[PDB]
């Protein structure tokens, strides 16, 4: 394995002195918004170009049903 | 300890220890129990905590 040159001091605390599920009920929103702030932009620009393009192959569809139909 | 132990009390103290006795303090304060580990140097194989603290106990037995 190779050989990293670093100064550095690790603390690690015991698994057995420390909560282990009661700190996600407090950061559960904050996680939330920081994650679609994060992400927002591109799920908004997939979620936009989808279904505007569906829509307006949808609507040509019918369009194109309605223009044959007597 | 307040008082001056003599020799004899303390050769009686160690002969009264048998492998029973050995087990049962070992059993008190080893098996099963948080440790702390402290390193200085060349210290990036070290292993972390959870290795350490598995390594208390045996699935075997
Ligand atoms: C939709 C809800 C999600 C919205 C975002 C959110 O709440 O953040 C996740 C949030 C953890 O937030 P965090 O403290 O910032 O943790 C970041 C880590 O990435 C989170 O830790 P991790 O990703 O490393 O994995 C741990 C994760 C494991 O949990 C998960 O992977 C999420 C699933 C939890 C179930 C929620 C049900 C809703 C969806 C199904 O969190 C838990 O342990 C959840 C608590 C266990 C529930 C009670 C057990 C009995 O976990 C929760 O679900 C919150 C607990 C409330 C339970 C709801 C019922």
């Amino acid at each position: 394995r190779q050989n990293i040159p670093l100064r550095e001091i690790l603390y690690q605390l015991s698994p057995y002195q420390q909560d282990v599920i009661r700190q996600t009920f407090t950061n559960a929103p904050k996680t939330f918004l920081r994650f679609f702030k994060e992400k927002g932009v591109g799920l908004a620009t997939f979620g936009v170009l989808f279904f505007g393009i569906k829509g307006y192959t949808e609507h040509e569809m019918h369009q194109e049903r309605l223009a044959e139909r007597y | 300890y307040g008082r001056r132990i003599p020799k004899a009390e303390m050769f009686a103290r160690i002969d009264a220890v048998d492998a029973n006795a050995i087990r049962a303090v070992a059993d008190r304060f080893i098996y099963d129990q948080d440790m702390a580990v402290a390193s200085a140097g060349d210290v990036q194989f070290v292993p972390d905590y959870n290795w350490f603290r598995r390594r208390s106990y045996w699935l075997r037995y």
